């Protein structure tokens, strides 16, 4: 969900090219990207009973 | 009878983004139809959960270390800006978006991903009752 | 889901096994109206004028080996039977569908009702659990069995490997006796094997529970 | 030697029973809790019925001193009831194995509260009040038995312990209660399978998986 809007922050990079909360912003977004996996996550298990 | 799960597999990640940038009506409106698409496909609950990437306590090392290899190289092959739904590679891709979703402010999003999330018990899961639904409905539902 | 079938004589080709108790203090003392247990540190002089020994006579072995392995992990997987051979000959066959109090006061009653009866009852009216198969356990069991007697004197080695070293169609059973003074050899003639588990000595209820802890990871029971 | 809670540094694995019934009365000689021997007792005094389960101590006692891991002197057994009163025994501790024997025991725990031996050499059983963190090694770990947590091998698990870190245990003997009684002093919670086990038989399966992962 940070892909579009963080290349619109990119998209701002490519606006002024002069303010700094944006490249904050957008190397915010590359630690939380490289930080993260994003593998996957699934359950729905079950088993016997009594 | 006659679709593909390349294209089911589009139009579920199409809906997931939606899902994701909508209000919470449209969201519930598009609960109820991933949940019977999910009962209907069972291959849909591959994009649900990947077997590949579980690990065991009763397992071997070199499985795990296999696992941990092939997560580690894992990426997102599904386009977006591709409009063939078969061309689109949403089934290689996980539904991650439906995990965004799962916390939301709403109740009765909460309760329809929890059933989601469990096994299906019923097939017909009477979508017409929860196809009306808007911000009023919702508010009127709480208040009353 | 469902629980697993009953794992019985009747389930014989099936994924059994059976659990052998044999060498306790179970018959019928009457008491002089109704039928009592011989009890060694209740009864000074009943114990002492039967016959029997302090040391020797243990009626709660087999009341803590039930409570000890009615509750395992394979036993709820539908993998085990019980069969006791009393010091009087008599063999029960216990099926796995209930479980009795570890209150040797509760089970000891059920035990004097049983030797009393021989014949126990369901809530349902539907399963009476207490068989008794024409002795001894090996006349009637199932088709396709291993008898080995786990003795703290015979070769130890871990209970995973030998388990899952035996087929699937296949009962493994084992013998246990919780003499306080003795030795492994009650049903000896019986076991096929001479197998070990641990280098201490242990009661009945620790062998068991070794020997179920060993066949839970076996076939991940 | 036997490991005791004094010895803070050497990994000595603390089995403690959590909600056992220990109950004493006046008759007039006191009483211990029994399920089949008074019933009006509970009726009357306040309690209910259903709070005499007194023989999962003693059970778990003779499940615990004839192991392969307390014949090596390892298992501390520490005990704490709804009354108050903490008990902590050495793995080399001697009890008659029947629980007529073992009632006056019992009576002689719940009314000495120290247990000289027959021997007249040590002290078997030890009465320490609350906490029981002071027990274990500086360096330990707490596991709940609760089948909240995922089901995990317990050799697996006790590979990755290390050598100077203890392990504490929490067993619940109560036929009927929460597996909460020490989640304030447990640190993690682990499972044995996913299907039935009872309490001295989680006990013996835990000295079973000690033994595999510990040759013992």
């Amino acid at each position: 969900i940070i892909l579009p809007i963080q290349q619109l922050l990119s998209a701002y990079t490519s606006k002024y090219s002069d303010f700094e909360k944006p490249r904050n912003i957008l190397n915010k977004v590359e630690k939380l990207t490289k930080f993260t996996e994003h593998i996957p996550l699934a359950l729905q298990n079950h088993k016997p009973v009594s | 009878t006659h679709l593909s799960a390349h294209l089911v597999a589009s139009f579920i990640k199409k809906l997931a983004r939606l899902t994701l940038e909508s209000p919470p009506s449209a969201i519930v409106t598009v609960i109820p139809f991933i949940y019977n698409l999910i009962r209907k496909h069972p291959n849909c609950m591959i994009m649900l959960h990947n077997p590949a990437f579980i690990s065991n306590p009763f397992q071997t090392p070199d499985q795990v270390a296999n696992l941990k290899t092939l997560k580690e190289n894992y990426v997102d092959p599904f386009d977006v800006h591709e409009s063939d739904p078969e061309l689109t590679h949403a089934l290689d891709s996980s539904l991650w978006e439906l995990a965004s979703l799962m916390e939301h402010y709403h109740p009765n999003v909460a309760t329809l991903a929890k059933i989601f999330a469990q096994p299906f018990k019923k097939l017909s899961y009477n979508m017409e009752d929860f196809l009306d639904w808007n911000y009023d409905s919702l508010l009127n539902a709480e208040s009353s | 889901p469902q629980a697993p079938p009953v794992l019985t004589s009747k389930d014989k080709i099936t994924k059994r096994m059976i659990v052998v108790l044999a060498m306790a203090s179970l018959e019928t003392h009457k008491i002089s109206d109704k039928y009592v247990l011989l009890n060694c540190d209740d009864h000074q002089g009943l114990l002492k004028k039967m016959g029997r020994d302090i040391s020797e006579a243990r009626p709660d072995i087999t009341h803590q080996c039930l409570l000890t392995l009615l509750d395992s992990p394979i036993n709820k997987a539908g993998k085990l039977q019980v069969y006791i051979q009393t010091s009087r000959g008599i063999l029960i066959e216990v099926n796995p569908t209930v479980r009795i109090p570890r209150t040797f006061k509760r089970f000891s009653g059920l035990m004097v009702q049983l030797l009393h009866k021989l014949s126990i009852r369901s809530v349902n009216s539907e399963e009476k659990l207490l068989k008794v198969i024409k002795n001894p356990i090996t006349d009637h069991l199932p088709t396709k069995c291993r008898k080995v007697t786990l003795s703290f004197d015979a070769p130890v080695i871990r209970v995973q490997d030998y388990i899952e070293k035996l087929d699937d169609d296949e009962s493994i059973c084992v013998f246990v006796g919780a003499m306080a003074r003795g030795k492994d050899n009650f049903a000896d003639e019986y076991v096929d094997e001479k197998v070990g588990l641990s280098n201490y000595p242990l009661s009945a209820s620790v062998a068991c529970s070794k020997f179920c802890h060993g066949a839970e990871d076996a076939w991940n029971i």
